[PDB]
């Protein structure tokens, strides 16, 4: 009674679903942290080849102008959920002249992941973070396979995701600024990636309220990691 | 063990166990509780962390301004029933100009879940709504299950460990009736501490209280309000 | 009476059996065993401790005597990769 | 052979103050050359601080009004807050041009506060072009109140006036006088006058009456 | 027996388990008897309370199909609401194509039939629902059916639905029931449920009596048996 | 049970007197039996 | 309620309750379940039982176990 | 164990008849790709004629639109199909928007195209790889690939088909930063890349070049065996 989302187990459950999040294990870490000055956001890239182009491979990908992304898990479901998260943002654009706030979007979003055999398929592998300054602040979200939606105040996931957020709980709190929550986050990556940390390896991606651009550092990140 | 596969199969002994299993699914979930009196029904849930610095799980979630309703299970059939229940709601006031009775509202779920539970090509709904409303005739409690029976009671507890409840509930009923929301509200709430192990306790960030009135519009409490209702309590008698 | 069963150690379980049978060792003073731990998912206590010996038997194949991070890195894929994934490391880009 | 439109009458008036907003309009319900009733206004209490006003065929008007006040719910429910005034707005273009070749015969005014807390009064047309505008003045009646506040408010063709805000009591008075000189001249206006007063505390409602013939 | 998965699919010997399978369902119910008189028809439904918290008329048995016409079910409650709102549904056409109240003899064969249908197929299972279909007029008298789960509907002049279906109409029988009013009915109808196992491994139960006939000009209604409380005042006579 | 004998009784209580281990190889069944051997205290039979 | 005469059992606890998710069991199993409630009320030291304590001991007959599934709000 | 099936998952979450369809790219003949200053090349081997057939007919080599171009590998019934379908997306995205298309354009539809392909049971997914090869967009020259899982890549030199762990291999020690200028250099690096065939008779290298303005120029085998002398001029430094 485990090849199938049609059937239940003596217990609860699935047993189709819990296999989706045995795939994002596979994926790559990715952390978010949400400051009251805006919310900063890592990644690891694991670059396989040197001709390899680095820039074909996304993890930061830009929903909108004022909310960021990060994904882990299967890349071929990703590219779904980040076209109509662009699309469902220009809709809400189109017909109310205003800003979609952070958390509908993944209220679209999660209406299409709970669809998988609930029409009239398979579920999705790919875990996402999203993050984002609305009217109510910086905003910082996290999603799944099942569907399940939740706030989060910093997040780790992806391969290396239970490891990070033991290290993660520790050196959090409420009063931190954005410029200490950015190297407080990639102290984090070197403990649990196994090649050394350079320029290549991550990526940076922050948001602030009145600097709604520049979701990406672009070799400003040589001079956070040369003084770590 | 052969039986054990489809909705569609029927069992030797007249028992189909994919209704039976469905019923284990409500119990994965916290406990909530709710209650009525003559004139006021309030609902009290239990919410659950995820991790220890993310936001706790809503359970508690509006309707209509005179109907709101609790959950326990999966919460892919919470939202799929959600989006069913505004719909009809909105569609009496839009042809009839009037809010919905309750007790008929209830009896379209039970038309809408009895679908696949026969039909093959879907999954009977793993859920445990609670609902509380107010028809022309007072405030009402009901309760549903996967095996798309519903059920109206003046006290119900579902969930996990809620029979610690239900027994609190059976030797207080006959107060019910009587007392207003300064007490009927910790009334509730003390059956909520004995779904509870013995070492913590229900504080101000892992609780929702839902009030609908007679004169008053269903309202949300979470977190800031609860304050106002945790005040005036004992402690457990450890 | 009583069915107690084994299972797999999540990471807890295999950051405490790396410490076990990787204290009695010539090693470096500094590595971090955790980042080990992530990399063998599915694996027994027999599995963990193979790769403690055979880290060493690289060292002996080099002239050393103790072992550094890289040793340990090439065990694992000598123990568990040489044997649980030959499609999925080289074709691996559905997954970044 | 069947014809589906029919006009039945009405006059409606806004006013964007500084900290305020006037929605204003008359209570007399007709057809042809006869009077359904003297009791009918054309205010609708959107939220706390939208008021929108429909002129017009009045079957649409008892249309477009539910059709606007079921889709508020489904932007609570989705979004966890209510709407703001322009986004009333630009949702009610939209669904004014769903029915681009079969069009409502209603015209429409949107007044009430913005998110800074000024006046501001949308106008409208039967197939859902808009601007913010200032003051408009819909309906059958519209001629007759257009030039005459393009003296007092906007204060053209003048010379030698100071450009003074308009305040809440002299608002109040503008809207009490030009609608006694326009029920005089046209016939579909009369028998009363709702007044609703948008705040930041609150809506008020004021009935003032008129010539009853 | 490995044949007995689809109901679709013939036995070695020629017979369908999963309508076998679905007929001792409705057997573990509890009991709900029917019973006419010369001038009506009366209903009876041996109920028994969950635990404490049902709010005394919950989830009744007792339907009420059209404006003469209540089912008495018995089985999967669940079932038996589906297989309810057919019948309103099946009523109102005959209403708005033919103009007058549905015959019972002609309601019962759009049931059953519609029954029959889901006895058929591999991908929807029979209905695990048995119940009674009562009505009364002037031109056509008193009528009472029963259809199984297989589909097969005609008439009685009394029956049992549920545990006691044999150990009640043993003493059903002994009545002459062809003379009697259905105001004498109601009194006798509560002793045949109070006789065989009320609450006795059980823990409680309620009573409830339907009520079709002339004395209600046609019109299907339960008992005023809440006044005076005349049923359970000379059922519980019995005890010797 | 072999160290105190005492709290089973005087709450009224019997312990359980057969364990089976089980599941998947080379995951420390042996290790639990050789550990149990040295802290024992008392009589013990290898039963091959 | 043959096998749980010789404990402390706090007086609610119903055994109809018990037979509602005790199922297809043996009379071994039910006197299994009687004897692993006892020892679980003594991991923390509890002095009588309760009708938690029994369904705990349900699980631990065919060796269940429970998390948070992330499913179930 | 379980596979049977593009809908399931594995215990450890994988996918295996998407991960099998990738074992079959593996049983085709190798074709590199490099980019450079302004002229792109891309070469395939193993022509292998059998003495009895018409050699138009067996190409493995075709172009899109007028600037872009195609090498693939696999199995050569389902690159037919989507050969043919591309053809038309490339010159419906011409009528609906008066640009020519560019290179990655064309990228995302054969890989949208092949994703929900493998989504739906009861449809075989591709089992080709694919390399698009255009200096269009704007006179910038750049390759991409694709993957039977249906991920659209960018590499600066690639390799696939059966050996192509060796080749890859073999030009990351070989691809200078030094930009290979005096377009005769890069193209003699693809011969050297290709020399490592699976048995390397010499005329069994099909190479095709774009100089980023004119058309498709198939090589002759005439000025490829001129090629194929100076790579052997260049090993009497040996000694
Ligand atoms: N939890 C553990 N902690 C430390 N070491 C372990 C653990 N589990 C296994 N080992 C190591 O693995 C080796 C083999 O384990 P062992 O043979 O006892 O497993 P087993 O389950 O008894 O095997 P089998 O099931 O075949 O009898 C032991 O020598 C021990 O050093
Ligand atoms: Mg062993």
């Amino acid at each position: 009674y485990d090849r199938g989302v049609n059937t239940f187990s003596p217990e609860g459950r699935l047993f189709q679903v819990e296999y989706a999040i045995e795939a994002i294990k596979l994926g790559s870490t990715a952390i978010g942290i949400q400051t009251s000055e805006g919310v900063c956001l890592a990644v690891e890239k694991r670059i396989t080849s040197p001709l390899m182009e680095p820039s074909s491979i996304e993890k930061i990908v830009e929903i909108d102008a004022h909310i960021g992304c990060a994904m882990s898990g299967l890349i071929a479901d990703a590219k779904t959920l980040i076209d109509k998260a662009r699309v469902e943002t220009q809709n809400h654009w189109f017909t109310y002249n205003e800003t979609m706030t952070v958390e509908s979007v993944t209220q679209a979003v999660s209406n299409l992941a709970l669809q998988f055999g609930e029409e009239d398929s398979r579920p999705f592998g790919v875990a996402l973070l999203f993050g984002g300054v609305d009217e109510k602040g910086p905003q910082l979200f996290h999603m799944d396979p099942s569907g399940t939606f939740v706030q989060c105040d910093a997040r780790a996931i992806g391969s290396a995701s239970e490891g990070a957020q033991s290290s993660l709980q520790e050196v959090y709190h409420k009063s931190m600024t954005l410029k200490e929550a950015i190297k407080s986050s990639l102290i984090i990556l070197k403990q649990v990636m196994e090649e050394k940390l350079n320029a290549t390896n991550i990526e940076l991606a922050t948001v602030q309220p009145g600097q709604n651009f520049h979701m990406f550092t672009k070799e400003e990140l040589e001079e956070v990691i040369k003084d770590i | 063990n052969q039986y054990d596969n489809d909705v569609t199969v029927w069992s030797p002994q007249g028992r189909i166990h994919q209704i039976e299993y469905a019923m284990e699914a409500v119990k994965q979930g916290s406990a909530t509780v709710g209650l009525k009196s003559k004139t006021h029904a309030v609902l009290v849930a239990l919410k659950r962390a995820q991790s220890e610095l993310a936001a706790h799980q809503k359970k508690i979630l509006h309707v209509d301004n005179h109907i709101g309703i609790s959950i326990a299970g999966l919460t892919a059939d919470a939202r799929l029933l959600c989006n069913f229940m505004r719909q009809e709601c909105l569609d009496s006031r839009f042809v009839f100009d009037r809010p919905l009775p309750v007790s008929r509202l209830v009896s379209l779920i039970g038309s809408k879940t009895q679908i696949p539970t026969q039909r093959y090509g879907r999954r009977p709904y793993g859920v445990g709504l609670l609902i509380a409303g107010y028809d022309d005739m007072g405030p009402h409690i009901f309760q549903t299950c996967p095996s798309a029976n519903y059920f109206d009671c003046r006290a119900m507890s579902i969930g996990a460990r809620s029979q610690s409840a239900r027994t609190y509930l059976e030797r207080h009923m006959s107060e019910f009736m009587e007392c207003n929301l300064n007490e009927l509200v910790k009334h509730g709430l003390r059956a909520l501490r004995e779904t509870l192990p013995a070492e913590q306790d229900l504080t101000t960030k892992n609780v929702s209280i839902g009030i609908v009135g007679k004169d008053l519009e269903f309202t949300i409490y979470d977190d800031d309000d609860v304050s106002p209702f945790l005040e005036g309590l004992e402690e457990r008698p450890q | 009476d009583r069915k107690i069963e084994f299972s797999l150690p999540d990471l807890e379980g295999r950051t405490h059996i790396f410490k076990i049978h990787a204290r009695s060792m010539s090693v470096e003073r500094d590595i971090r065993f955790e980042l080990l731990a992530r990399l063998c998912p599915n694996s027994t206590g027999a599995e963990i401790r193979s790769v403690c010996t055979e880290a060493g038997m690289f060292a002996i194949r080099a002239r050393r005597k103790i072992a550094t991070e890289k040793d340990f890195l090439e065990a694992v894929n000598k123990v568990i990769k040489s044997y649980a994934k030959f499609s999925a490391t080289p074709r691996y880009m559905t997954y970044n | 052979r069947f014809s589906p439109y029919v006009f039945n009458g009405g006059t409606i008036l806004a006013i964007a103050g500084e900290d305020f907003a006037i929605v204003a309009s008359d209570t007399r319900l007709s057809e042809g050359f006869s009077i359904h009733t003297r009791d009918s206004p054309k205010c609708y209490k959107l939220t706390d601080k939208t008021v929108i006003g429909c002129s017009g065929f009045h079957g649409d008007c008892l249309t477009l009004t539910k059709i606007i006040e079921a889709r508020l719910k489904m932007y609570k429910h989705s979004n966890n807050k209510a709407m703001t005034t322009g986004a009333i707005a630009a949702m009610l273009s939209t669904i004014l041009y769903s029915r681009r070749f079969f069009p409502y015969y209603v015209y429409n005014i949107i007044g009430g506060l913005d998110e800074e807390g000024k006046g501001a009064v949308y106008s409208f047309d039967p197939v859902g072009s808009y601007q913010r505008d200032s003051f408009k003045a819909g309906g059958s009646a519209s001629a007759m109140l257009q030039p005459l506040l393009d003296n007092q408010v906007g204060f053209k063709n003048m010379q030698n006036v100071e450009h003074v805000p308009l305040s809440l009591d002299r608002a109040m008075r503008l809207v009490k006088d030009v609608f006694i000189s326009a029920a005089e001249r046209d016939v579909y206006t009369g028998d009363a006058l709702r007044i609703c007063i948008v705040t930041k505390e609150g809506i008020r409602e004021e009935t003032v009456s008129l010539r009853k013939d | 027996t490995g044949y007995d998965l689809s109901a679709s699919t013939f036995s070695p010997d020629g017979r369908v388990f999963q309508v076998e399978y679905a007929m001792k369902a409705v057997e573990n119910s509890s009991t709900a008897i029917g019973i006419r008189c010369k001038d009506g028809v009366v209903f009876g439904v041996e109920k028994l309370v969950l635990s404490k918290l049902y709010e005394e008329g919950s989830n009744k048995r007792l339907f009420n199909v059209d404006r003469h016409v209540g089912m008495a079910v018995a089985g999967l409650l669940a079932d038996a609401r589906s297989l309810a709102d057919i019948a309103r549904e099946e009523a109102s056409n005959f209403r708005s194509n033919f103009g007058y109240n549905i015959p019972l003899k002609h309601l019962a064969d759009r049931v059953a039939m519609y029954v029959h249908a889901y006895t058929l197929y591999s991908a929807v299972r029979p209905f695990g629902c048995s119940f009674m279909l009562g009505s009364y007029s002037v031109n056509d008298g008193a009528q009472l059916y029963m259809i199984d789960p297989s589909g097969v509907s005609y008439g009685y002049w009394g029956c049992a639905i549920g545990k006691a279906r044999q150990a009640a109409k043993t003493e059903i029988e002994k009545l002459q029931m062809k003379e009697m009013t259905c105001r004498d009915i109601v009194k006798e109808v509560a002793k045949i449920i109070y006789i065989v196992h009320d609450e006795v491994k059980d823990k409680a139960f309620e009573l409830e009596l339907s009520w079709v006939g002339e004395l209600t000009n046609g019109r299907h209604e339960i008992v005023p048996k809440d006044i005076r409380e005349e049923a359970e005042k000379y059922a519980k006579e019995s005890l010797k | 049970p072999l160290l105190h004998p005492e709290r089973f009784v005087n709450l009224g209580i019997e312990p359980p007197k057969g364990v089976l281990l089980f599941g998947p190889p080379g995951t420390g069944k042996t290790l639990c039996a050789r550990a149990v051997a040295n802290r024992t205290d008392a009589c013990f039979i290898r039963v091959i | 309620q043959i096998h749980s005469r010789k404990m402390n059992v706090s007086p609610d606890v119903n055994y109809e309750e018990l037979a509602r998710c005790t199922d297809d069991f043996n009379g071994a199993q039910c006197k299994a379940v009687c004897v692993e409630a006892g020892m679980i009320a003594l991991r923390r030291g509890a002095t009588e039982l309760t009708h938690e304590d029994y369904m705990e001991g349900i699980l631990e007959v065919q060796a269940k176990k429970k998390a948070n599934l992330q499913y179930y709000a | 164990s379980y596979d049977r099936a593009i809908t399931v998952f594995s215990p450890d979450g994988h996918l295996f008849q998407v991960e099998y369809a990738q074992e079959a790219v593996k049983k085709g003949s190798t074709a590199v790709g490099v980019r450079g200053r302004d002229i792109v090349v891309l070469g395939v081997e193993k022509k292998s004629v059998a003495k009895l057939q018409d050699e138009r007919t067996v190409r493995k080599i075709c172009a899109l639109d007028d600037n872009v171009c195609m090498a693939f590998a696999g199995l050569t019934a389902d690159a037919r199909i989507v050969i043919n379908r591309a053809r038309v997306e490339c010159q419906s995205h011409r009528l609906t928007v008066e640009d020519p298309v560019t290179v990655e354009y064309i990228t995302r539809y054969i890989a949208s195209l092949k994703q929900r392909y493998t989504q739906s049971n009861g449809r075989r997914p591709f089992g080709i790889s694919a390399l698009i090869v255009g200096f269009d967009f704007d006179g910038t020259p750049r390759l991409y690939q694709t993957d039977p899982s249906g991920t659209y890549h960018a590499w600066k030199a690639n390799a696939i088909g059966r050996g192509a762990k060796s080749v890859r291999e073999f030009l990351e020690k070989n691809y200078t930063d030094e930009a290979i200028e005096t377009d005769d250099l890069t193209i003699k690096l693809v011969i050297k890349a290709l020399l490592e065939v699976v048995q390397s008779g010499g005329k069994n290298i099909e190479l095709a070049v774009m100089r980023r303005d004119q058309s498709l120029k198939i090589l002759n085998p005439e000025e490829i065996e001129k090629y194929v002398a100076e790579i052997e001029k260049e090993k009497e430094e040996n000694e």
